[PDB]
């Protein structure tokens, strides 16, 4: 209940309800939906709370800007219940607030100004996009300010908006098609490029949509023929074949400032005629194989995009697409499989030539007899289909695999000379891990060579000198299974194959006079002696001339200075981790003993420079 | 070069930033003239002393040293050379290339506009190149053309970080189709750098920060499951800077070959040792990529795993004043303070929580003859200026669902109040009935301070904490503030006596006793290698002593978290308790806590369980002293 202006618990309840409304407006929940609040004073306080608190505050409580208030009207769903329960009963607006009614007045003034620019077409088109994406709320606020036609007006403004959008899209596609050829030619876009560079905060009547029917717009085209040029470029800009024809036609023209309406017959009409010529060739399929591998050279291994590209060619001449596309897709695909079979048969003859497996295959003779044959017809080569049955799924991948056996003849020569079977590899690997370096490239040469020869062990160890096609393919199948767990196997074969000098000198290596940094760290951590003296010569007391390391080993010894131990520490921090923790504890012991010795050198020099005479002769 | 055939082998000195050594007061390039003649100072000319020489530079040089050699210089690529470089990137696939060929000219003009409009040289060529690489990658992945969402993400990842540059304004002023309207948060851009979905590798991150608070956010929000290995400038005393640089490069190298993230809080000490790794220029061997890491004069190729990401977290002011312009141009800047990640309803919860904390603290009770006004820093220990944005972000991350509901909003508010009440002193909870919050809320806050929370002792807190079911957590990090004494060693034996069925002999480390980081790690690994499930670590610093054990805390926390993430197995659970001892005489107020991230803040006033008194001061609060002496 209420107890008037002096009842303080009602003032506390009103302040708490204002805080609850502000909390339900900082969250985007609805405050008033089904609130039977028949006492009009407290319902007026609720409405004043939702107006004052749901208002779009930014750095200041009022908004002196129309468009954010109009977005507030369109978006926030308590605004329509607000205007409904404000207008349907005239006894509620009388007790809101001075400030709440100021904000209500600003709300109806903003809605009246913006939606008053809407009967006439004077609306800024951004607000038109706003009202079209906010239809139902706008219709309800329009009804509440009309009761105090619309839908046909909204459909009319909607269709004029869609027309403006597709005309801007056509001009965009035209600009980009003529912008792909900026380093070939250049075209002057009348005044369309400055109009198209404008933002769309422009009024809608500035798009000139008048009659006396036909919708002329501020992209004033020099003819409707240029407009249909733009429409058919926009329908064919996503076709790669048309982009090829466009580029070669723009190259066929050759500081050339070209006007726009001569581009249409200089560059667009012959390109479109050649494009429709290729379309009508592909209709009945009388195109030659020469034009097939001259045009579709980018469409190998990719046949969903060629499906979409032929649909884009079919949308040019508007008829059906039932049996035209798929037959030609399969036909070009089969020609691609025949040519990959040609390249595969050439590299497989190269690999039986370089590998030394003579045997006899007697199966790929006409498929190489056809590589010198040149025929010009668009028909399905049927006798090659069974030939393709022995080169079905080799791939345009995996063919580098065979090709990497084909180029590395010196590698397989050395591997047959110096390995002779699979089981010597495991001593050679273990003999190479000693002879390789300590860093991360040098160690991984051994694992490259190991993985490469165990991947190609199906061929470079076990192939008999005379074989038919059958066992050759039946062990290439095992090669492809040994490939499908390591795709970088041709890389490992070529990388070990260019490491044959090191791979030869694995077993002919002498005793290398070199201290690996781990071995030197173990020698320092087991028999090394640190010495601090402050030298007796005329030298300074820098930390590089105070500390020494003496390493006894034939009873000579080696003296390491501070910078040589720092160099060792750097080499030791950056070497390849051998995945064992005895190495980790030797590196960590050397690091910590050197850190503590260097801290001792530091305190010793501080005592020396302080002038102490006790540590003057200390060692 | 000595002792080798000089017709089949050559050694080349490469000086990498000779423009910086140019007008240096030590004048090092003055040595460069007699060294390019014969490679020796005060010595006779010889074989194997004349070496090759390449000097690369970004700042200009004078040709009075470069009359000795051939000098190549370029000013800036112009617009057709930018389009040629974009086509040179996109040349690996011609279908995608003439799909996205329409965008090479507006991107080039927009990049030239950005390069004019920016004040300090901030955005460079690698930003444009990475724009072309991201656009090419997305158009290969979709095979649909380019959505305006793809263009706005590629622009807004590759041109960000600078505040007085509107990147989308410039790049969509040129082309008017990609006016993407719904907003793109820095959260999701940073996340799609850190976690990509499979030479198309992005740059690393430079997260620019106000007041170091970004690592707190990345730990609360992004770091799913695998914590990265924070590589940091250790503040233990008597640590040698050189060996710490060496060990930091060793940890970067191990994380590179493993495939785990690093977070660099000190790039300025490590930039000379990492500059070739940040350039993303690999060499290959068997499908393995190898990048050059260096220490001193020792550069070696180290293995980079295919899923290795790097984040440099750095202050925005330090990036703008320090950080050489070539280093900024490699690192994909994004800014992340706290106003970034807090949606505006969460900022309203921050404001409401600050008012609630001032009403919790401000009590009106002059029934005792005194005069003292209570800050919320006196009441909530660890409270500071920010301190509620931290609390709200912790509460939101505790919720999970994160759709604004008014049923979510209420529990973010109440979880934030629970987080604040968990660091309040019990005498303030007694004073709470004389506060503006009302006796009813004062009563329910006392109820869920003495019955829902566990502030009694450290062993009561452990017994209710070890029995919790911490989901998807292998380690639990809790910071504890106390006014009672630190645990001594007899207290550790008593504590392990009570935790016999739950814990595994908690190991109490005292932070004042560690000079070096290595000895601290020796004790942390000593604790970690002992067998047991639910092993407990307790690290102790008293701030009110002559020890400076107040800046060792972050180093100890980072060190323990890194060693736990790289050393803990799969069976055991780990419980870390940093205990900090403060005083009523001033250090409890000057203390800055509510360290978010992965640390939960708790104030336990008396760490020891008391035999004398009841462990609920409400039951002492309804009786009077004479009723304390009533017999049976």
């Amino acid at each position: 209940r209420d107890g008037g202006l002096h009842d303080s618990v009602s003032r506390s309840f009103e302040k708490c309800v204002i805080e609850a409304v502000s909390s339900a407006c900082q969250s985007q929940t609805s405050v008033l939906e089904g609130l039977s609040c028949q006492d009009l004073q407290k319902f007026g306080t609720l409405l004043s709370a939702v107006i004052t608190k749901s208002w779009p505050v930014h750095n200041g409580e009022p908004v002196f800007d129309v468009d954010e208030i109009f977005k507030y009207l369109l978006k926030w769903p308590d605004v329509r219940q607000l205007f409904e329960l404000c207008g349907t009963n005239e006894k509620i607006i009388d007790n809101i607030t001075e400030e709440g009614r100021q904000l209500m007045a600003t709300a109806e003034s903003v809605f009246q100004k913006v939606a008053g620019e809407l009967e006439n077409g004077t609306i800024v088109v951004g607000q038109l996009e706003l009202i079209l994406e906010h239809q139902s709320q706008f219709l309800d606020i329009w009804n509440l300010n009309r009761r105090r036609d619309v839908r046909s007006l909204l459909k009319r403004r909607r269709d004029d908006l869609l027309f403006l959008k597709q005309e801007k899209r056509y001009v965009e596609s035209l600009l980009r098609q003529l912008g792909r050829v900026k380093h070939l030619v250049q075209v002057d876009f009348g005044n369309i490029e400055i109009i198209h560079s404008q933002d769309l905060s422009n009024k809608k009547l500035n798009e000139a949509v008048i009659k006396l029917s036909y919708k002329r717009e501020t992209h004033y085209c020099l003819s409707p023929d240029i407009r249909e040029m733009a429409s058919k470029l926009d329908s064919l800009k996503d076709s790669h074949i048309f982009q090829d024809f466009w580029q070669e036609t723009a190259e066929s023209l050759n500081e050339l400032k070209v006007s726009l309406p001569e581009v249409l017959e200089y560059l667009y009409n012959p390109c479109y005629d050649n494009f429709y010529t290729l379309y009508e060739n592909l209709k009945s399929g009388k195109i030659t194989f020469a034009e097939v591998d001259a045009i579709f050279k980018d469409f190998v291994d990719k046949y969903d995009e060629l499906k979409n590209d032929l649909k884009f060619m079919c949308t040019m001449n508007p008829q059906d697409q039932k049996g035209w596309i798929s037959e030609r897709v399969g036909q070009i695909k089969e020609y691609h499989t025949l040519h990959q079979a040609v390249s595969s048969a050439k590299v497989i003859l190269q690999v039986r030539r370089a590998l030394g497996v003579t045997g006899d295959f007697s199966v790929l003779n006409p498929l190489l007899n056809f590589a010198d044959s040149f025929e010009d017809f668009g028909n399905e080569s049927p006798q090659f289909i069974k030939a393709k049955q022995l080169l079905q799924d080799i791939s345009e991948p995996r063919q580098r695999c065979l090709e990497e056996l084909a180029r590395q003849t010196e590698l397989v020569a050395w591997l047959h000379k110096a390995l002779e079977d699979i089981n010597e590899l495991k001593v050679f690997v273990d003999l190479a891990s000693i002879s390789a370096g300590e860093n991360d490239i040098d160690v991984d040469r051994v694992a490259c060579f190991h993985d490469a020869v165990q991947g190609y062990a199906s061929l470079l160890y076990k192939m008999d000198e005379r074989t038919n096609f059958s066992d050759f393919m039946n062990h290439l199948q095992e090669l492809w299974r040994a490939l499908d767990n390591d795709q970088h196997l041709p890389d490992k074969l070529k990388d070990s194959a260019r490491n044959l000098e090191w791979l030869k000198t694995v077993k002919e290596s002498h005793g290398s006079v070199e201290l690996s940094s781990l071995s030197l760290a173990t020698a320092i951590n087991s028999r090394g002696v640190y010495v601090i003296e402050a030298p007796k010569d005329g030298q300074k007391i820098s930390p590089d001339t105070v500390l020494r390391l003496l390493l006894p080993d034939p009873e000579a010894l080696r003296t390491y200075s501070t910078e040589e131990l720092k160099e060792l520490l750097n080499k030791l921090m950056l070497m390849s981790g051998k995945k064992d923790h005895n190495s980790n504890t030797e590196v960590e012991k050397f690091s910590e003993v050197f850190s503590n010795m260097q801290r001792l050198v530091h305190v010793f020099i501080k005592l020396h420079c302080a002038g102490n005479m006790l540590f003057r002769t200390w060692t | 070069q000595q002792g080798k055939d000089l017709g089949q082998y050559v050694s080349v000195v490469v000086l990498d930033e000779v423009g910086l050594a140019e007008d240096s007061p030590k004048m090092p390039l003055k040595t460069l003239h007699p060294l390019l003649e014969d490679g020796c100072i005060e010595d006779d000319p010889a074989p194997y002393k004349k070496v090759g020489f390449v000097g690369i530079s970004n700042w200009a040089l004078d040709p009075a040293k470069m009359n000795r050699g051939i000098f190549v210089s370029r000013g800036s690529p112009n617009e057709k050379e930018l389009i040629e470089s974009a086509e040179g990137i996109c040349s690996s696939d011609r279908l995608v290339q003439d799909k996205i060929r329409g965008y090479f000219a507006p991107f080039a003009k927009a990049y030239e506009t950005v390069c004019q409009k920016q004040d300090k040289e901030f955005f460079g060529l690698r930003d444009y190149y990475s724009l072309i690489k991201m656009v090419f990658a997305k158009a290969k992945a979709s095979k649909r053309g380019l959505s305006p969402q793809d263009i706005t993400h590629a622009v807004l990842r590759n041109f960000s970080g600078k505040d007085n540059i509107q990147a989308l304004s410039i790049f969509t002023a040129s082309l008017p189709e990609a006016r993407y309207k719904e907003e793109v948060s820095t959260v999701e851009l940073i996340k799609q750098n850190i976690y990509p979905g499979p030479g198309a590798e992005s740059r690393y991150l430079l997260v620019l920060t106000r007041n170091y608070v970004a690592l707190q956010i990345l730990q609360q929000t992004f770091f799913e499951g695998q914590q990265p290995e924070i590589i940091f400038g250790s503040s233990f005393p008597q640590d040698q800077e050189y060996t710490q640089i060496c060990r930091n490069i060793n940890r970067v190298k191990i994380c590179m070959e493993t495939g785990k993230m690093v977070v660099l809080l000190n790039l300025q000490n490590l930039y000379e040792s990492l500059y070739d790794a940040l350039n993303q220029y690999y060499v290959y061997l068997g499908g393995q990529k190898y990048v050059d890491l260096g220490l001193g004069t020792h550069r070696v190729k180290c293995r980079v795993h295919t899923a290795f990401r790097l984040i440099v977290i750095e202050e925005k002011d330090v990036v703008y004043k320090q950080f050489p312009v070539p280093l900024i141009n490699r690192l994909e800047k994004h800014y992340l303070d706290m106003n970034t990640v807090l949606q505006p309803w969460q900022k309203s919860i921050v404001q409401e929580l600050q008012q609630w904390a001032h009403e919790f603290a401000d009590v009106k009770a002059d029934q005792f003859i005194a005069r003292h006004k209570y800050s919320p820093a006196d009441v909530f220990i660890g409270y500071h200026s920010d301190a509620c944005a931290s609390v709200v972000l912790q509460a939101v991350e505790r919720q999970g669902c994160r759709d604004l509901t008014e049923e979510l909003y209420r529990k973010v508010s109440e979880e934030a109040r629970s987080i604040l009440l968990d660091c309040a002193t019990p005498d303030a909870v007694v004073r709470l009935s004389g506060s503006s919050l009302g006796s009813f809320t004062a009563k329910q806050l006392s109820q869920e301070y003495y019955y829902a929370q566990q502030h009694n002792s450290f062993v009561d807190f452990l017994q209710a904490h070890l029995r919790m079911t911490h989901h998807e957590c292998r380690a639990v990090f809790t910071e504890i503030t106390t006014f009672s004494r630190l645990l001594t060693g007899n207290d550790c034996d008593v504590l392990a006596s009570e935790l016999r069925g739950l814990a595994s002999k908690p190991v109490v480390l005292s932070l004042q006793q560690y000079d070096t980081e290595y000895s601290f790690l020796k004790d942390v690994r000593s604790w970690l290698t002992n067998p047991g499930k639910r092993k407990v670590l307790v690290i102790q610093a008293d701030f009110d002593d002559g020890t400076r054990s107040a800046q060792l805390v972050a180093s100890a926390k980072y060190t323990a978290i890194n060693e736990i993430n790289k050393t803990q197995g799969t069976k055991d659970f780990v419980f870390v308790y940093f205990v900090t001892k403060l005083s009523r005489m001033g250090s409890g107020t000057s203390y800055v806590g509510f360290h978010g991230g992965l640390w939960r803040s708790v104030h336990i006033d008396d760490l020891r369980r008391s035999t004398i008194m009841a462990s609920d001061v409400t039951k002492l609060q309804n009786v009077t002293i004479s009723q304390l002496f009533k017999p049976e």
